[PDB]
This record gives C-alpha cells, structure tokens and sequence, in this order.
C-alpha cells in the first residue's frame, strides 16, 4: 500500500511539473533581474547628461582640446555614477543569494542526511525523508512526508483506578468505545488489552481528577491459577 | 486615464473606477489593499471584494473526547531554492 | 519586527516641481527615476510578502467553544474580547496603546494589504487551534484533545513523567494564571521594553524628514527655490543653475534609496526568524535550547502588534 501510494505520488509530481509552467518562478525572475540590470547599463550609454552628444568621437571630431574636456568630464561623471549604482545593486542581491544558499545548505544537512523533528522545516506533515535534484542555478527538494486521515471519536480518561492504585499508560493513551477500555499509541488506532506490562502504577486514586474504575489484566494470574 | 460617472467606489486606499463591488467574500486574487482584492468573473466583469480568509470551522472541544486517526497517506511535495 | 511602512517616492515632481523645462532637462539623465520606482515597488511588495508569510500558515479559521472548561486553567487575558468592537485581547490593547506627517512632494504612504482586524483573526485562530488540538493541526486535520492531557504530553516531551502533572494539577494552573497577570502588569509598567518595535518606526520617521530638509540646500545655486531662478533668468544660464540643483537632489535621493534597501534586507531577515519561531515554538514543541525562551520549552502563544509580533513563552 505504501509502495503504491509512493508510486502515485511520484507520478503526480511528474505530471504537475510538466503541466503547470508557473512553478519555477523563483528560479526565473532572478535570471530576468540580471539581464534587466545588465540591459539598462547599456541603455545608459546614449545619455547625453547635459553634454553636447553621446558619441565620444563626435565631440572629438568637432570641438577643441581646450574646450572638449568639459563635455568629457560630464560624460565620465554620468557614466561613472551609473556604474557605481550598478555595483551597489548587484552586491546587495549577491548578499540576498548568499542568505538563500546558507538556508539551502542547512536544509541539505537536516532534511536529506538526517530526519529532522522540526515541523515544516522539511515540508508540511511528519517528515520521513527527502531527495535533492539539480536545477538551473538552483536546487529542488522533494519532501516525502506522512499525514493522518480518517479520524474517529473515542472517549477517554487520564488514568484508571483498579485496586486502589492509579495506573498510567507507559506510552499511549486510554480510550473507550463505550463498552470496554483499550490502550493505543498516539498516532495510529491499534487497541490492546490493558495489562500490567503496558502500564505502570504510581500512588492511589483519590487525587487524580476524572479517573474511572476498570480492570487490569495480570499475565501471571492465569499461569499461576491453572498450575 | 479618462473618467466614468457610472460606478465609483471609495475605499480606504482611494477611489476605484471600472469595477463592481460584491457583497460576498472570496479569496484574494490580486492585491489592491485594505482587505480589498479584485478579479474578473461573472456578463463577466471585474469585481472587488473583501477577502475571505479561510473556511470557517470549529472543532468540538470536550474534557473527555479524543480524536485518533486510523488511516494515513504518504505524500510528496516539492520545494525550490 | 515584522514589517515596515510601505513608502513611495515620486521622482520627477519631487525634483522638478511643476516645471516643463526642468523635467525636460532631467529626461537627458537617462532612466534613473524608473529604477527608483522599481526599487521602492520591490520593497513595498516585499513587506506584504513578509507579513503574509509570517501569519498565514493555517488553512482554516478556528474559534473557541463557548463552554470554558479547561480544568481550572485561565486564558481570559489573551482570548479575544467580544465586548470591544476592537475585537482583540486586553494584552493586545496594551500593545496598541504603548506604541504610538504632511504629504507635499510625492512622499506618499501606502496602506498595508492586511488590516489589523484580520491579523487579530489569524491570532485568534492560532490560539484556538493550539488550545484545542495540541500540535496536531499543523500536521493535518485538527484533532480534539483534553487540555491537561496534552500538557502531560509536553511534560513527557521534556523528560518528566506525566505522573507528576495529574497529582499536582491545580497549583500549576494557579501559577500559570498568576504568571499571566504579571506579564500584563509588566507591560502596564515598563515603557522601555517595546523600543525594538518603535525604533523601527523611528528609523523611518527620522531619515525621511531629513530628505525634506535637503530641499533647502543651495548646492552652489543662487537660491533653493526653483521659481525664483525661472522668474529671473534667461534659459542658457538658468540651465547652468538647474544642473547643479538636480545633481545635488538626485544624489540625495540615491542615498535615501540605498539606505532603505539595506534596512529592508535587515527587516526581511528578522521576518524569516519570526516565521521560523512561529512554526517551531507555537505549532510544536522544540527540543532546542533557548530557541523558545529560557528553560525547557513547554508552550508559546502569539499576539499581534503594530508591525510586530509578540510571543509569550511558557517554560
Ligand atoms: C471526529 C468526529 O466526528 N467527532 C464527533 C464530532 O464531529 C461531533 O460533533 C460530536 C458530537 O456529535 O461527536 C464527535
Ligand atoms: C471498592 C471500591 O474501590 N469501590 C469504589 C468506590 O469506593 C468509589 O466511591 C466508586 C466511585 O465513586 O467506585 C467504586
Ligand atoms: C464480535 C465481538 O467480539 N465484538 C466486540 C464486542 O463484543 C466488545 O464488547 C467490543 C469492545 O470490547 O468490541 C467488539
Ligand atoms: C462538560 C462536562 O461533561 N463536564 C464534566 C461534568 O459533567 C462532570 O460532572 C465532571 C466530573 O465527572 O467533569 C466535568
Ligand atoms: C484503513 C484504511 O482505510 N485503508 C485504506 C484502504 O481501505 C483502501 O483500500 C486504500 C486505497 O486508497 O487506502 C488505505
């Protein structure tokens, strides 16, 4: 069953990534940003900045070396300012990408090579494992996780007073369907007969609120009585 | 850029023209602001609406009621960095 | 801190306020104003992204039952009050009261996308889910559970047998109630604790104002007022003056946008920390030490604040 659900999950991953073209947007725009920034840099070439013309040669081919240096000064001032703005922009986004890379490496060390108890650090649900995949300038994780479904209603109590003694579950919870009492683990319905072996005794039953009367099963008693 | 005297809508963001206010509450499609989002739907025109934040639900609390699942599902999701 | 105020600056009418020739002369400088508008628009959408990613993690909207039978525990200081139309907790009302200009040259503010009432609606829904489901509802469908049962589960998480809880129930509840009241008094008394929010507000309320004062810098020009040159000069020297004016003001604007970008990056880092804290100290129980307060972690509850989030760690 787990195998078939896993296969179905992988197939829907393939189909969902093949169908929706809008999933990879985080990988797209950054690339676009670079080109856009680069583009406007070359678009700053033909700005006159209040000087006579945007060609260096035409200023040189028409004006005098006692005169033209004012125009050249204007040109280099404007272009230099644009270039310094560019390096500021790129270096800030570089810091941003460094932040993302550190986050990705931490997810590499915790989701893949181990099994993290931190909720939603390895995707939604109870984490089981993950696999990495390479991507253009980036990484794509697949988190394989566990979720519950088909819950029901059950009636509970904190502890059970059998013989003047309080009984607490070793691991799990006491439940009742209305007629009998069972003990089960906290994430999957699996009732068991309430024994000594899955419980423990601590104190009497005159302090705990909400404690009910029931029997506990002695494993030793049918062995001792039949002998 | 040119006016219409038909159907204005004065929200906290400002004055909206070209849309119909809707009494219902839907999910946010594109953000205008102050809780107000817009979409093209039905005849069909562009509408602006108060967001519906989620499906309302109230779990039945008690002091003697426990909910325990019986079945499970393996599910795989993707995440891109 | 969660987010900062979405400011927006018009380029041209900040620089060349109602002048055709000045706008024409700035058009010779290329495409700087487009870059500034794109930068501030990126910041403004980033703030809404941060706020939405911090608070919207819950698929539903939960609410409390009317019957407040929590074994003797009390939550009245943090549960929402239907008595005020300002439908919040008392503690959030102290948070609103503790935390506390002119629009003339394109220096506009935009309203945030998420209004404060529905911020309180997520806060109420998160509190209801925590107190009615344990940690299960962050992992699937919400499952009901008695409260002291799940408190016993969290003691079983930290290394104490659940035996300890049941035989010592009521005193714990008493201590818990007393503890909550102290926090309200601790917010009713100390004014200097919330500066971590307010400085952020001050760090927008300070720099912006200085920008306006750079409108009164000559930069070598005959005057700081545009219309006086235009009322006095013939354009082939007026351009020589206006060139100085726009160069100085454009440099100041570039300084402002650079500082805003750096601050916005720091706020985004803070928001990522807050989101991880929301996912870990609220939706579950962390084994990590001092990630959710001093001591072995039991619980935490969130409360809203103007551009901020406030956690109470129960340890
Ligand atoms: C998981 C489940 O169905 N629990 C049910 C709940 O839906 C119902 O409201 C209540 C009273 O009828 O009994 C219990
Ligand atoms: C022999 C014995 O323990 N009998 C108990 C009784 O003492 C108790 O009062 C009652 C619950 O009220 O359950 C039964
Ligand atoms: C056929 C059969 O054994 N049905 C049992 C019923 O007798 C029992 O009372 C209940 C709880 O113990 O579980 C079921
Ligand atoms: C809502 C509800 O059922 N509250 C119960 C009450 O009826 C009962 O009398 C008491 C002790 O049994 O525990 C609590
Ligand atoms: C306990 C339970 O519900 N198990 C179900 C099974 O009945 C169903 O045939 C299968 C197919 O999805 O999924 C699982």
């Amino acid at each position: 069953l787990i195998a078939n659900q896993f296969n179905s999950a992988i197939g829907k991953i393939q189909d969902s990534l093949s169908s929706t073209p809008s999933a990879l947007g985080k990988l797209q725009d950054v690339v676009n940003q670079n080109a856009q920034a680069l583009n406007t840099l070359v678009k700053q070439l033909s700005s006159n900045f209040g000087a006579i013309s945007s060609v260096l040669n035409d200023i040189l081919s028409r004006l005098d070396p006692p005169e033209a240096e004012v125009q050249i000064d204007r040109l280099i001032t404007g272009r230099l300012q644009s270039l310094q703005t560019y390096v500021t922009q790129q270096l800030i986004r570089a810091a941003e990408i460094r932040a993302s890379a550190n986050l990705a490496a931490t997810k590499m060390s915790e989701c893949v090579l181990g099994q993290s108890k931190r909720v939603d650090f390895c995707g939604k649900g109870y984490h089981l494992m993950s696999f990495p995949q390479s991507a253009p300038h980036g990484v794509v994780f697949l988190h394989v996780t566990y979720v519950p479904a088909q819950e029901k209603n059950f009636t509970t109590a904190p502890a059970i007073c059998h013989d003047g003694k309080a009984h607490f579950p070793r691991e799990g919870v006491f439940v009742s369907n209305g007629t009998h009492w069972f003990v089960t683990q906290r994430n999957f319905y699996e009732p068991q007969i309430i024994t000594t072996d899955n419980t423990f005794v601590s104190g009497n039953c005159d302090v705990v609120i909400g404690i009910v009367n029931n029997t506990v099963y002695d494993p030793l008693q049918p062995e001792l009585d039949s002998f | 850029v040119y006016s219409t005297g038909s159907n204005v809508f004065q929200t906290r963001a400002g004055c909206l023209i070209g849309a119909e206010h809707v009494n219902n509450s839907y999910e946010c499609d594109i953000p205008i602001g102050a809780g107000i989002c817009a979409s093209y739907q039905t005849s069909q025109s562009i509408i602006a609406y108060t967001m519906s934040l989620g499906a309302e639900n109230s779990v039945a609390y008690s002091n003697n009621s426990i909910a325990i699942p019986t079945n499970f599902t393996i599910s795989v999701t993707t995440e891109i960095l | 801190p969660v987010s900062m105020t979405k400011t927006s600056v018009d380029c041209t009418m900040y620089i060349c306020g109602d002048s055709t020739e000045c706008s024409n002369l700035l058009l010779q400088y290329g495409s700087f104003c487009t870059q500034l508008n794109r930068a501030l628009t990126g910041i403004a959408v980033e703030q809404d992204k941060n706020t939405q990613e911090v608070f919207a993690q819950v698929k539903q909207i939960y609410k409390t039952p009317p019957i407040k039978d929590f074994g003797g525990f009390n939550f009245s200081q943090i549960l929402p009050d239907p008595s005020k139309p300002s439908k919040r907790s008392p503690i959030e009302d102290l948070l609103f009261n503790k935390v506390t200009a002119q629009k003339f040259n394109g220096l506009t503010v935009l309203p945030p996308l998420l209004t404060d009432e529905m911020i309180a609606q997520y806060t109420s829904a998160l509190l209801a889910g925590t107190i009615t489901s344990g940690w299960t509802f962050g992992a699937g469908p919400a499952l009901q559970i008695p409260f002291p049962m799940q408190m016993a589960y969290r003691f079983n998480g930290i290394g104490v047998t659940q035996n300890v809880l049941y035989e010592n129930q009521k005193l714990i509840a008493n201590q818990f109630n007393s503890a909550i009241g102290k926090i309200q008094d601790s917010l009713s008394s100390t004014p200097s604790a919330l500066g971590k929010l307010q400085d952020v507000v001050n760090q927008n309320a300070q720099a912006l104002n200085t920008l306006v004062k750079q409108l009164s810098s000559n930069f070598g020009a005959i005057s700081s007022v545009l219309n006086d040159i235009l009322s006095r000069l013939d354009p082939p020297e007026a351009e020589v003056q206006i060139d100085r004016l726009i160069t100085g003001r454009l440099q100041s604007l570039q300084t402002y946008v650079t500082q805003q970008l750096i601050r916005a990056a720091e706020i985004r880092a803070s928001a990522n920390l807050a989101a991880t804290k929301m996912s870990e100290c609220v939706l579950g129980q962390s084994k990590r030490v001092d990630f959710c307060g001093k001591g072995y972690h039991l619980m935490s509850f969130p409360q809203s604040a103007p551009h901020g989030v406030v956690f109470l760690h129960v340890t």
